[PDB]
C-alpha cells in the first residue's frame, strides 16, 4: 500500500530532559503505575493541609533571641544589636566541631534563594507584670558597615527610622523592619558552599533602653525579652540556588583528605600552659613540655585574602584540659620563629581573635589580649590524647 | 532680518535659567547633549522609608569646577575629568570647606542613598578672536571600564553623545544627564557593599579638539565654569552624620 | 490496549542546530531557568535605550581627520585626500608592533559585512572666527586607481561631482559623498584575515583650497579643520562575514611558530650605520660591525605576488638606537650577495618603500632614496639588545 516518499522529518538528539525545569511543561516518562491516567487523589480525610508557599513559611514567627532586661540597665544602654536580615542566627551550645544553629521559618528560606528584597518584622514578647514600666527603642539604620556597627549610641539611632515602646499593662509589640537598599534584591549573607561569594547584610536593628525599668518591691527587677522573627508584609524571594543550610540528621563530615589540622610531628601531647614570651605568662598557650621554650609548633595555614582561620577539635574527649576542654584555638606566628597554638574559651572568642589578627593587627594589642585565656584557667593541666585532630574553620572578614 | 541696533545698551538677547533661587545666564543658546531617557522613580522599589527629595535646596546651581584654557594646551589634553555625582561634594570638601556648610549637599550628609537626574552647564567666556574648540562628553560608568584610556581620547568621545564648544562665539554646552547606573540607587558613603567608589554614577570630561589659535600678541588665557543642577532626585535612607564620608581625592 | 501497527515515521539524523541561523525560527534548547515561560522583561527603569540597528550606528558622527589650514596655503593646494569608503582609518601613535587605528561608527560596521553600496557624508567642522574667510573644494571622483590618485589637481576635480564652500560667519558644512560604482554593492577594502581577498575603495574625495585664507592681524593664520564621517542618507550593508577589525582589550599576538623574523645567525648585535655601497654612505643601514663590509645579512622573505613586506620589532626596548628607536625596517637584496636591513623612520615610510621596491623598482631610484633614513640620524649608535624579534608585515600593492 502507497509509499510516503516525501522527505522525512529532521530532528536533533538530546539525551535527557530535564534537571530543570518544572513550572509549566508536560514531562513524559515511564510511570510504574498500572494506568496511564494514574494520578493520586486526595480524599476528604487525606486533606491537603498546606498551602506550600514561600510566603506560607515566611509568616510563622520563630524565636531567635532572649534578652534579660534589668533595672540596673542604664539610661544609655543596648539590649541586642542583631542583624536585620533573614539570615539571623542563634547558636546552640555544643558540642562537635561544626556548631548547630537555630533559624526561623524565614531563615530556612531564603537559605535556598540568592536574593530576597523583602520587608521584615520582629515581635518583641516582653514578659512583664503590670507593675513593670519601661521604654525600649528599635531602629533600622541602613548602611551599617563593619567598624561602624559600633560607635553607635541610642541617640544616633533616633536619627534613622526608629520606634519607642511604652509598657505598663501591655507586654509585647511588633516592629516591622524597613528595607533600605541601593539594590532591588539582596544577595545571600551566607553563601554556601563558597567563602568569598557572600555579601554582608544591608543593615541592622538595635533595641536600646530608652528608659530604665522601675520595678516595685514585690515583682523582680530582671525580666526576659523573648524575640521572634518572620517575613513582614512583603518579604520577597528571588532565585533558587545552592542552600546555605544543611541537615540536622547526620551532623558529620568525613575530613578530607586527610588534611586534618594537627601539631607538627614531635609536639605531642600538649597541655595549655603559660610562657614568658606570650603576654608575659599572663595567658594560656599550648606547650609540649614544661621546660625552657617548649612551645607547640603548629603548621602554617595558607588563607586567601578576605578570610580568617581558627581551630575546633573533632573529639572533646581528646582535647587538652584546664578548667574546661580547650576545644577551640587560634594559630598565629610567635616571632620566636614558629606558630603557636593559643587556646580560646569558645569558637566566638577564636573567631573574634581571627577578626583582629587577620584584620592586620598584632599580638601585643589590648584588643587581642582580652581574648587570650587567663593563666588561672590552666587547671590541673591535663595533657591531650596525643595529637588529636583539629579542623580549620574559615570565614570572611 | 539683520538690522544692527546697539543702543546705549548694546543690543542682544540673554536667556536665563532660574530655576530655584539662583539665576545664571547665557548670551548664546547651548549645544545640548542628551545621552539617555529621563529616569523613572525607583524609590517605590529599592527602599521603603522616607521617600522624598529636596526642591528649592538641592535643585539649585552650585559651582564645582573652573579652569584655564591656553595656547599651550596641545591637541588632546583634558582640562577636567570630573566625576559627576560626587565632585559636587568633592570640590567643596577640598575647598577647605565642609559638605554640611552648603545647601546643595546637606541631604547627602544625612541621607544614605540617592537617585536623580543631573543638569550641567559648561559656560565659558572666550573672545571672538580666539579660534579653538572643546568637547564636553559623558560616560555612564567610566571607572568600571578597564582600558578606558583607550576611550579617553577626543576621537573616542566624538563617537558618542557629547556637546561642542568653540572658542570664538563663546558659547555653552548644555548637558542633561539622567540617572543610569547598574543599581537604581547610589550610596552616599560606605555601605555594607560599595566600600569604595562611593557615590559615582560616571565622570564628565572636557578635552580639546582645537587649541586656542591666537594671533601675534592676542589674548593668551581663557577660562571655563562648570555648574550643576540636581533635579528630579530622591534621598531615601536617613542616617546620622557621623556615618558620613568625605569624598576621595582629585 | 489497541496496537498502533501502522508504519512508524521516517526521520533523518542530524547532530546540532544551529550555528546559523537566527532571523525568524524557533530554537528549542535546554533553558536553565526554573520556568518554561521564562523570558526576561524590561521594566520602566530598565528601559531598552537603543534601537540596535546597523543604521542606528552608521548615523553617529565620529572624528577621523584634523587638517591645519594656513594662509600660506597656495591658491593651488590640497588639504586631505582621504578615501571615500567606510573603511577610512586614522593611525594612532605607538607603540607595539601592530598599530592601533581609529574608526567611526560607520567604520566598525561594515567591518562585519562583505558589501555596503551606500551613500556617505562628511562633516567638515571648521573652527574659525568671523574674521577668517576662505573657500574649500570637495569632490567625489569615481575611478581613482593607484597611480591615478596623484596626477590630480583641484581643477580636474572640478570635473566630477564637486562642491565649494564659502566661510565668513558660518564655520562648518556637510558634504554628502555620492556612490558611483559599476557594482551594486561594494566588497571590503580590508579583508581579514586574508591578504589577496581584499579589493580597493571605489573612489575618494579631496579637500583642496579653492581660495587661500585671509586673516586679519588679530586672529591667527593657521586654523584646524576637524573632519567627521558617518553613513549618509542610505548607507546600506549587505552580508555578514569575518570581521576585519579586532579587539582593543588584549592587543597581543603569540608569534607562531616560532617564525619570528630576525637576522641570520652571527649578525648580532646590530646598530644603524652607513655604507659606501648603500647610497654612497648617505643613508642608514644595519651593520653588525664597524669594519669593512660588515653589513647585517637578513633572511630572504618569500612574498606572493600582489603583496609587499617590511618589519616592525616586538619590543622597542630592544631596538637599535640613533636619534630614535629604529622599530621599523625594510628588507631587500643588496647586490653584493645578500639582503640588507634598512631602518625607516616609521611604519608608513617602511610600507611606502615596499610599495616602490615590490612595485618593480630599484634601490638607486630617487623615489626610494627619499625614504631611506639620513646618516645624521645615526645618533650615539647604540647596538641592539642582541638579535631581537621582528615580525613580517604584509599588504597588497
Ligand atoms: O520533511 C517534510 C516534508 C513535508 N512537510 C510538510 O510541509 C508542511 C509545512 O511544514 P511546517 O511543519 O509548517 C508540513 O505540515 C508537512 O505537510 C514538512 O513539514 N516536512
Ligand atoms: O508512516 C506513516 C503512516 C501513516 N501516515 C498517515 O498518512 C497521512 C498523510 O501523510 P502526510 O503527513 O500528509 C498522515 O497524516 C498520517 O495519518 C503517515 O503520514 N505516515
Amino acid at each position: 500500500n502507497p509509499s510516503y516518499q516525501q522527505s522525512p522529518r529532521h530532528f536533533v538528539p538530546t539525551g535527557m530532559h530535564s534537571l530543570a525545569l518544572g513550572t509549566n511543561l508536560v514531562e513524559p516518562l515511564h510511570a510504574l503505575r498500572l494506568d496511564a491516567a494514574g494520578t493520586t487523589q486526595h480524599p476528604v480525610g487525606c486533606a491537603p493541609d498546606e498551602d506550600m508557599t514561600v510566603s506560607s513559611i515566611a509568616s510563622r514567627y520563630g524565636l531567635i533571641r532572649r534578652v534579660q532586661w534589668k533595672k540596673d540597665h542604664a539610661k544609655g544602654s543596648l539590649l541586642l544589636q542583631l542583624d536585620a536580615d533573614p539570615f539571623v542566627e542563634q547558636r546552640i551550645e555544643g558540642t562537635n566541631p561544626i556548631s548547630l544553629y537555630w533559624f526561623a521559618p524565614v531563615g530556612v528560606v531564603s537559605s535556598m534563594f540568592m536574593q530576597w528584597r523583602g520587608s521584615l518584622e520582629y515581635r518583641f514578647d516582653i514578659i512583664a507584670s503590670q507593675f513593670h514600666t519601661g521604654r525600649l527603642i528599635v531602629g533600622y539604620v541602613p548602611g551599617l558597615t563593619a567598624s561602624l556597627q559600633l560607635q553607635m549610641d541610642y541617640m544616633k539611632l533616633k536619627s534613622s527610622s526608629y520606634v519607642v515602646f511604652d509598657l505598663q499593662e501591655s507586654n509585647s509589640f511588633t516592629f516591622e523592619v524597613p528595607y533600605v537598599s541601593y539594590r532591588p534584591w539582596w544577595v545571600r549573607k551566607y553563601g554556601g558552599n563558597y567563602l568569598p561569594s557572600s555579601t554582608d547584610a544591608p543593615s541592622t536593628l538595635f533595641m536600646y533602653v530608652q528608659v530604665p525599668l522601675i520595678p516595685m518591691e514585690a515583682v523582680s527587677d530582671t525580666i526576659d525579652i523573648n524575640v521572634y522573627v518572620r517575613g513582614g508584609s512583603s518579604f520577597e524571594v528571588c532565585v533558587p540556588v545552592q542552600p546555605s543550610l544543611g541537615l540536622n540528621w547526620n551532623t558529620d563530615f568525613i575530613l578530607r583528605n586527610d588534611e586534618e589540622y594537627r601539631a607538627k610531628t614531635g609536639y605531642a601531647p600538649y597541655y595549655a600552659g603559660v610562657w614568658h614570651s606570650f603576654n608575659n605568662s599572663n595567658s594560656l598557650v599550648f606547650r609540649w613540655g614544661s621546660a625552657s621554650d617548649q612551645i607547640a609548633q603548629w603548621p602554617t595555614i595558607s588563607v586567601p585574602r578576605g578570610e580568617l582561620a581558627f581551630l575546633r577539635i573533632k573529639d572533646g574527649k581528646q582535647a587538652a584540659v584546664g578548667t574546661q576542654p580547650w576545644r577551640t584555638m587560634v594559630v598565629w606566628p610567635s616571632g620566636h620563629g614558629y606558630n603557636i597554638g593559643i587556646p580560646t574559651y569558645n569558637a566566638e572568642r577564636a573567631r573574634q581573635l581571627a577578626q583582629h589578627l587577620y584584620g592586620g593587627g598584632s599580638l601585643t594589642d589590648e584588643k587581642a589580649k582580652q581574648l587570650f585565656v587567663p593563666a588561672n584557667q590552666q587547671g590541673p593541666g591535663k595533657v591531650s590524647n596525643g595529637n588529636p585532630v583539629w579542623e580549620v574553620m574559615r570565614a570572611p572578614l | 532680518m539683520d538690522n544692527p541696533n546697539p543702543g546705549p545698551d548694546g543690543e542682544g538677547e540673554v536667556e536665563l535659567e532660574k530655576d530655584s533661587n539662583v539665576v545664571l545666564t547665557t548670551q548664546r543658546d547651548p549645544s545640548t547633549s542628551i545621552p539617555a531617557p529621563v529616569s523613572v522613580k525607583w524609590s517605590r522599589w529599592t527602599s521603603n522609608d522616607v521617600v522624598d527629595d529636596y526642591a528649592t535646596i538641592t535643585s539649585r546651581w552650585y559651582q564645582i569646577a573652573e579652569f584655564v584654557w591656553s595656547k599651550d594646551d596641545p591637541f588632546d589634553k583634558e582640562l577636567a575629568r570630573l566625576i559627576l555625582p560626587r565632585a559636587l561634594l568633592s570640590s567643596i570638601e577640598a575647598n577647605s570647606d565642609a559638605i554640611c556648610d552648603v545647601p546643595n549637599t546637606i541631604p547627602f550628609k544625612v541621607h544614605a542613598y540617592w537617585r536623580g537626574d543631573m543638569e550641567v552647564r559648561v559656560q565659558i567666556n572666550s573672545n571672538k578672536f580666539q579660534v579653538g574648540q572643546l568637547q564636553a562628553t559623558w560616560y555612564y560608568s567610566d571607572h568600571e571600564n578597564l582600558n578606558i584610556s583607550s576611550k579617553r581620547s577626543v576621537y573616542g568621545f566624538s563617537q558618542m553623545d557629547h556637546a561642542l564648544i568653540s572658542a570664538s562665539a563663546s558659547n555653552e554646552a548644555k548637558l542633561v544627564i539622567p540617572f543610569k547606573h547598574v543599581y537604581p540607587f547610589l550610596p552616599t558613603r560606605i555601605v555594607p557593599d560599595w566600600t569604595t567608589g562611593i557615590l559615582d554614577m560616571g565622570a564628565l570630561n572636557i578635552r580639546v579638539i582645537a587649541p586656542l589659535r591666537m594671533s601675534a600678541t592676542g589674548p593668551t588665557t581663557c577660562n571655563v565654569v562648570v555648574f550643576i543642577k540636581l533635579n528630579n532626585s530622591e534621598f531615601t535612607g536617613t542616617s546620622s552624620g557621623k556615618f558620613y564620608a568625605s569624598q576621595i581625592r582629585a
